[PDB]
């Protein structure tokens, strides 16, 4: 099954303020998935790959998050590579 | 607290 | 009232590059508190209360089960490969067992399994028999019935599971019983002649929250798009809804947020 991905921030998108960007894919199979958060087409420094799990209907879900500071002009997005998708899909972070 | 085993399939 | 304990495993043939093949995880009241890994080979705490209020013999005894639980799943993976007559590839074994309690006493008790994203077996506690969902799981049904593991599971689900659960709730009573308030922000943008408003609750606890759009003081569940409730890194939850509307009609719409933390449901309007 194809993953349903959603990019979002932990706190309100205030420019130049500490925040945590989150990428949450869910509802996919098999569990082998490569989720990466990118800043202007470049993977974000640090990062923190959280624990994976699956729901009642045996379908997987993974959370990935990284502490950062959102600057103005810089574009943020979450790249996702899965066996079902054929070609990688990029999900864009819409601030505000 | 988890449950050990019980055995293989 | 309602407290739930759930343990979950995931044994994989092809987990990925630099990732563990086997992982065993536990959940109390829909919150991650205990974790095990194939690389680390030891159980570790995720929450503060379980880490603070637990002795070494608890972890050491639990680790011995985890190292055990890892070993059978290695054997299992190989067993299904030969039973299905498969050369290899991306296969996965899933386990899902837990117990629910209401006002002290137990209500539900389950012990299930799935192979390659499809149900394999399930322990029916009432009839005292395992069910074979797939023709390839019929041998396992005969194996697990001859050797009465069903007596062992009933002992675990009703007595063992419940006694530990009552203790876990008592440890994290404050951290499970807490309430956090959602930081809500309303925003809208022009797409292609159509205004698309969006309500976004950020950090809140517990999980179940009701967020909806109100046109002229009336709930509009048409044209509304929701992405469900999604988790955060620090043991809290997040949700998001959006509504397609006519341009100019900004003051008509209102985001109502109903949550356990809030006594009165707070309304929010778009004002820049």
């Amino acid at each position: 099954l194809t993953p349903k991905v959603q990019v979002y921030s932990r706190f309100p998108a205030s420019a130049g303020t500490k925040n945590v960007l989150n990428c949450f894919a869910a509802g996919f199979h098999p569990p082998k998935i490569s989720i990466t958060l990118m800043k202007d087409g470049v993977p974000m420094e640090g990062a923190q790959y959280s624990d994976m799990s699956f729901n009642d209907d045996w379908t997987f879900q993974r959370l990935v998050h990284a502490d950062f500071t959102p600057s103005s002009g810089s574009t943020y997005a979450c790249k996702v590579e899965h066996e079902t998708l054929k070609e990688p899909q990029v999900y864009k972070w819409d601030p505000e | 607290y988890p449950y050990l085993g019980p055995n293989t399939l | 009232e309602l407290h739930t304990l759930r343990y979950i495993r995931t044994a994989m043939t092809d987990p990925g590059p630099g990732l563990p093949w086997y992982v065993d995880v536990g959940y109390v009241d829909g919150e991650l508190f205990v974790h095990y890994n194939s690389t680390a080979r030891r159980y570790v705490p995720r929450t503060e209360w379980i880490a603070a209020k637990a002795d070494q013999q608890y972890w050491d005894g639990q680790t011995q089960i985890g190292q055990g639980n890892e070993q059978i799943d290695r054997e299992n993976l190989g067993i299904l490969q030969r039973r299905y007559n498969q050369t290899g590839g991306s296969h996965t074994v899933q386990w899902m067992y837990g117990c629910d309690i209401l006002e002290g006493g137990p209500i539900r008790g389950y012990y299930q399994m799935a192979y390659d994203g499809r149900d394999f077996t399930a322990f029916d506690k009432g009839t005292m028999t395992f069910t074979a969902a797939v023709p390839e799981a019929v041998p396992t049904k005969r194996k697990w019935e001859e050797g009465d593991y069903a007596e062992g599971l009933k002992q675990y689900l009703e007595e063992t599971c419940v006694e530990w659960l009552r203790r876990y709730v008592e440890y994290g009573k404050a951290e499970l019983g807490r309430r956090e308030r959602p930081e809500v922000r309303v925003w809208g943008k022009e797409a292609d002649g159509i205004l698309t408003l969006s309500c976004r609750a950020h950090g809140f606890y517990p999980r179940p929250i009701v967020v909806s759009w109100l046109k002229d003081g009336a709930v509009r569940g048409q044209d509304a798009h929701s992405g469900g409730i999604v988790p955060n890194g620090d043991g809290t939850y997040h949700t998001w809804v959006t509504i397609d509307a006519q341009p100019g009609d900004g003051d008509k719409y209102q985001c109502r947020v109903e949550h356990a933390s809030l006594p009165q449901p707070g309304l929010y309007s778009w004002e820049p």
